[PDB]
């Protein structure tokens, strides 16, 4: 949580590792903040790939703010998707059935990517490529 | 405690007096300050709203500039009516107005803070400033971060989401007020 725990984060995020960062979407206050420390050992955004979460309880104008930023751009892209027997396949279902409500602000020609299955992959393409 | 009220209200005058020397350009009295998480940060202007009157908030917001609220004690004033301090000697009756002004500010976006003054025999008055809520990001962050670290009395609002590490309205309060 609080940060000396945030010595050991710091001392393996540094080395040539493939980091994989998420944020927690909302917030009541002002709102949902975003990365931080991806950006603080990995400047150029070039080995880090970062997920947003807990994006099921957020404003659809919230998810392109935050699945599509420029302000805070890295290769690889960020990836939004909600995480909560066959789970597996329930939880595929209802990221496929999701977006229905409202898919303007993030389906197909929406810049942004979501759902677990393309993570997937491209967490595939960077593994073996790094 | 009238008198409590009234020296409340003195000091918030000559706290916006010192604003109008100039930014940097002098020292300041303290203030609330507001910050709240995306789902805190909606609660947040959803909380600002209720705690005088319904006011324009929300919708789709650049939070890209703060508000400086100041509030004053409204005897001998029937009417609620909030006003500009640039757009001086003009008032506002409606808050729909109010509404279609400060959102052309807000997206129209200098980091100036806009202030405002409003009057209401039901509000106390006050002096918050309402800034970005916490979702590049990290210069919304540094403008938070920069109001935050000096002595002012920060609100922090919570509703959040985010894991242990996420929820950012709180962990900061903690992280500048140990």
């Amino acid at each position: 949580l609080k940060r000396k725990i945030t010595e050991l984060c710091d001392k393996y995020i540094r080395g040539p590792n493939i980091i994989l960062a998420i944020s927690a979407a909302d917030t009541d206050l002002a709102n949902s903040t975003a990365l931080q420390a991806s950006r603080r050992v990995d400047p150029r955004g070039e080995r880090t790939i970062g997920v947003i979460t807990k994006m099921d309880l957020v404003e659809p104008e919230k998810g392109a703010a935050i699945l599509s930023d420029r302000q805070y751009p890295l290769k690889l892209g960020y990836v939004g998707v909600i995480s909560k027997g066959n789970l597996l396949a329930s939880i595929n279902r209802n990221e496929k059935n999701y977006f229905g409500s409202h898919p303007t602000e993030f389906g197909p020609d929406s810049g942004v990517s979501t759902g677990v299955m393309t993570l997937r992959k491209k967490l595939l393409q960077v593994l073996e490529q790094q | 405690d009238d008198n409590m009220m009234f020296i409340t209200k003195k000091m918030i005058e000559i706290r916006n007096l010192l604003q109008k020397v100039g930014q940097g350009s002098t020292v300041t009295l303290p203030s609330i300050v507001v910050i709240g998480s995306q789902s805190s940060g909606k609660s947040s202007v959803l909380e600002a709203i209720v705690g005088h009157e319904f006011l324009p908030k929300g919708s789709n917001m650049i939070t890209r500039r703060p508000i400086e609220l100041t509030l004053v004690n409204d005897p001998e004033a029937k009417v609620d009516y909030g006003e500009f301090p640039d757009l001086g000697l003009a008032r506002v009756t409606d808050f729909s107005l109010i509404q279609k002004t400060l959102t052309e500010l807000n997206q129209s976006v200098t980091d100036d803070p806009i202030r405002l003054t409003i009057h209401s025999p039901n509000i106390p008055d006050l002096s918050l400033i309402d800034l970005p809520g916490y979702i590049l990001k990290r210069k919304i962050t540094e403008l938070c971060d920069k109001y935050i670290r000096g002595p002012n009395i920060i609100l922090a609002i919570s509703a959040a989401d985010t894991d242990l590490a996420n929820s950012t309205a709180l962990q900061a309060s903690r992280r500048v007020d140990p």
